[PDB]
């Protein structure tokens, strides 16, 4: 089970660009269709998804693949929202980053015996820009490569 | 060894995340 | 007004939680457990309650063995 | 023919005779036999059925036995012919014996011991007095492949013929298909290749009547015969094996489950045999001894099952063992044998007389039919209730305790559908409270408390919160024996928590209170064997029918219930009863853990943290 009524919105969005009745819609109009359902990806994500959708260079996506892409986008969006909520739980001081203080506070509240050296080891292994902590995007990325969620 | 310690850090991240998830879920269950 | 005449069910807390799971998870399908009432009592339409007990019949069946 | 109620209408085929109350046996044409214990001829019928039939169920009053081709082979090789068996059956049967059962017995007995297998000069020969049988059997392709091939690939020529060493068990299975089972008989007194050994029986050795009966049944007409003898743990089964080895007095090889089993076997041999310690060696990786001059070599299956390269000395000892031919081989924990690696050990080793001893013989994978020819027929199986009456073992008080599920825990348990549900019900707060109350009550009674928990995490949490010693996978052997001696000697500490390693990985000191929290999940023989090994005969309360206490904690409305009824079924086959104890008297007054649910929800947090 994925969706019950949200599929109708995706069908409407596809049919808006499928007014010619060819069964497929143009890849270039993919951004508008996402904006037809509220999705607002950046240019990099649009290029990445066009590359995956149009590997064979057809330039069109059918109903099934469009529905699958929309479902994947919705799942990733709600996962991102939950990850943001987790970040806020960690960043209860609203610093924009899960600093070492935030991680230590969460660990002590969690009651785990995770050593401060291990906390900073995780921070650095989750630190990419070298700012000395973990940012929103860094936490998002490490969750994306997370073992399971 | 490098990948083992990296996976250890990832597993610690996952355990902490799941623990916070369960804490929030049970708090919502009773508050 | 809005007051419902149906069938109430009274059971132990374990069966209460089992019915809660049945309603939420939609294992029965349609949410025919519209709303509970009390800490050990629930209120359901008599349309599905029979089949509801059917599920309970399987439950205590699965917590047993066949000879 | 079947009745509308489903019962089999065997009345037509059973001519009932007027000697009803006098004769105790019912012989249904299905092959099953029923006996009444209240009959005055119970003992005679008991011995007759044990000799001829394999017991199935032995409750208080009426027992059911079964007839199998292996049972009939055992009866024939004991020395009983068809006419005597038929006469005794008809003298004890309430009704006439159906002609189908008669014909089945005739067909089985007419060909038993026909084919003979001889291990001489480290070579296996198949011979018999009926050359037509052998010649006709040559047409079997499996027999063709099993037969030893010459250096050119040609077949080797009461004349016998050599058979390939690797293809023994293949021949074993094949002969059954050939309806001509082989004979596992040894020249006990006619032996000349292997001389005897300066080993005898110490005067301190005592043979209880069932032990002596089983040994003598094994020694059919004074010749040792391969087979399996089932005795409860601590009933002198190790002593029985030692006595058999002393009787044989030939070269002896013993295989145990673990190192502790090897140590116990060596101690028992020293405790009752006159063999000098120079001739006793342990083929283990820790205590290494020279195999030369080792009259009785004790090892484990793994030490012989090592497909991987061993140590260099181990290779030499294995070469010595393979070269040497053993008059006697002893296998303990026979139920583990049907595994493929351990089965290959039998092919590896060349021995004349192989005897198996264990506490149970019901492998949950039903790989027992092959064992009937891996070793041989089941020689003996003592009646557990009868031994209880004689006081040879404790009269156990069995009980199953149902524990209610916390609503949050039960909702989570229903939510999960995969194998991950094990943690939730094994960590039931009510189950924890029940275990704590039982431990408190029995410590106040000054009882030996041993608590089993197959789940690693549950065992750790339970033992730590209760602050009691715990033994699991690591089990540092020195500290393991330290904990064991603390339980044995220190009265302050009499509560030991043991993981799955308590089955056969070490020695269990005799106890009186055994509390089982988590089990394998249907291993009807494993945990029954654990119960048998844990609880031993204790002086002081022999007169009472309940001198040993066993509790099995099961979570209500979980799948665990379905396991327990599935498991204790085996113990039901021995007449043991389990009274359901939904509620424990006295828990209210005594303060226990998790009195508040706020603690319990933290416990739920902890459990769900580990998924
Ligand atoms: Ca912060
Ligand atoms: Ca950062």
């Amino acid at each position: 089970e994925l969706t019950e009524e949200q599929k109708q919105e995706i069908r409407e969005a596809f049919d808006l660009f499928d007014a010619d009745g060819t069964g497929t819609i143009d890849v270039k109009e993919l951004k508008v269709a996402m904006r037809a359902l509220g999705f607002e990806p950046k240019k990099e994500e649009i290029k990445k998804m066009i590359s995956e959708i149009d590997k064979e260079g057809t330039g069109k996506m059918n109903f099934g693949d469009f529905l699958t892409v929309m479902t994947q986008k919705m799942s990733e969006k709600d996962t991102k929202e939950e990850i943001l909520k987790a970040f806020k739980l960690f960043d209860d001081d609203e610093t924009g980053k899960i600093s070492f203080k935030n991680l230590k506070r969460v660990a002590k509240e969690l009651g785990e015996n995770l050593t401060d050296e291990e906390l900073q080891e995780m921070i650095d292994e989750a630190d990419r820009d070298g700012d000395g902590e973990v940012s929103e995007q860094e936490f998002l990325r490490i969750m994306k490569k997370t073992s399971l969620y | 060894e490098k990948e083992k310690k990296e996976k250890r850090a990832l597993g610690n991240w996952k355990l902490l995340a799941k623990g916070l998830l369960i804490r929030e879920r049970l708090k919502r269950r009773y508050g | 007004v809005n007051v419902l005449k149906g069938v109430l069910i009274e059971c132990d807390p374990a069966m209460k939680q089992f019915l809660l799971y049945l309603d939420e998870s939609n294992a029965l399908g349609k949410k025919f457990i519209i709303q509970d009432i009390d800490d050990t009592h629930v209120f359901v339409i008599a349309e599905l309650v029979n089949v509801l007990q059917e599920r309970v019949g399987e439950l205590m069946d699965q917590n047993a063995f066949s000879l | 023919k079947v009745d509308e109620y489903g019962a089999k209408d065997y009345r037509l085929q059973m001519p009932l005779k007027d000697d009803h109350t006098s004769r105790p046996l019912w012989v249904a044409p299905d092959g099953h036999i029923f006996l009444e214990a209240f009959s005055p001829v119970y003992k005679y019928a008991q011995d007759f059925l044990v000799a001829i039939a394999e017991p199935v169920c032995r409750p208080t009053h009426v027992h059911e036995y079964k007839l199998t081709a292996y049972s009939l082979y055992a009866a024939v090789s004991v020395g009983l012919q068809t006419s005597d068996i038929t006469e005794y059956l008809r003298k004890l049967s309430k009704t006439g014996v159906p002609d189908g059962i008669m014909q089945f017995i005739k067909l089985c007995t007419v060909s038993y011991g026909k084919v003979k297998l001889v291990l001489k000069h480290n070579r296996y020969f198949v011979e018999s007095c009926h050359p037509d049988v052998i010649q006709h059997l040559l047409q079997d392709p499996v027999i063709r492949e099993c037969r030893l091939r010459n250096s050119e690939g040609e077949a080797t020529e009461t004349v016998s013929f050599e058979v390939k060493q690797e293809m023994i068990e293949e021949l074993q299975k094949r002969c059954i298909h050939l309806e001509y089972p082989l004979l596992a008989e040894y020249d006990f007194r006619n032996d000349s290749v292997n001389p005897d050994i300066n080993i005898d029986l110490k005067p301190t050795a005592v043979l209880r009547p069932y032990q002596e009966k089983s040994l003598r049944k094994m020694f059919g007409n004074g010749r040792a015969r391969s087979g399996v003898i089932v005795l409860p743990c601590g009933a002198g089964k190790s002593l029985v094996g030692v006595t058999a080895a002393c009787t044989v007095r030939k070269r002896c090889l013993v295989l145990g489950n673990s190192a502790v089993s090897v140590e116990q076997w060596k101690a028992q041999f020293k405790m009752w045999s006159t063999i000098d310690d120079s001739q006793i060696c342990r083929f283990t990786s820790d205590a290494k001894d020279k195999p030369i001059g080792c009259s009785v070599a004790i090892s484990t299956y793994s030490m012989l099952g090592h497909t991987t390269k061993r140590s260099w000395e181990a290779e030499r000892v294995m070469e010595w063992l393979k070269t040497q031919e053993w008059g006697l081989m002893i296998l303990d924990e026979v139920h583990t044998i049907p595994a493929k690696m351990f089965r290959r050990v039998l092919t590896i080793v060349q021995a004349h007389c192989k005897l198996g001893l264990t506490a149970t013989l019901v492998r949950e994978d039903d790989k027992i039919v092959d064992l009937n020819f891996l070793i041989g027929p089941k020689l003996y199986e003592a009646n557990w209730m009868e031994l209880q009456n004689n006081g040879y073992i404790a009269k156990v008080q069995c009980a199953e305790v149902w524990c209610p599920m916390s609503p949050e825990f039960y909702r989570e348990y229903v939510a999960i559908k995969t194998k991950k549900r094990i943690l939730l019900y094994t960590m039931n707060p009510n189950k924890f409270r029940a275990c704590q109350f039982l431990i408190k009550f029995h410590e106040r009674r000054n009882d030996k408390i041993i608590v089993f928990a197959d789940n690693v995490f549950a065992l750790k949490e339970y033992a730590i919160r209760l602050n009691k010693p715990y033994i699991y996978g690591p089990t540092s052997q020195g500290e393991r024996m330290q904990i064991l001696q603390n339980f044995k000697h220190n009265p302050k500490i009499n509560t030991i928590f043991i993981s799955k390693v308590g089955d056969t990985s070490f020695d269990l000191p005799e106890a009186n209170v055994l509390i089982q929290i988590s089990s394998h999940g249907g291993s009807r023989r494993q945990e029954a064997q654990r119960l048998g090994r844990v609880l031993r005969a204790k002086k002081g309360m022999v007169a009472e029918e309940y001198n040993a206490f066993f509790y099995s904690l099961v979570s209500q409305d979980t799948q665990e219930m379905a396991y327990s009824t599935k498991r204790q079924r085996f113990l039901v086959d021995q007449g043991y009863s389990f009274k359901v104890i939904t509620k424990l008297a006295g828990m209210e007054e005594e303060d226990l853990a998790f009195s508040t649910k706020e603690e319990q929800q933290q416990l739920l947090q902890k459990v769900l943290a580990a998924t």
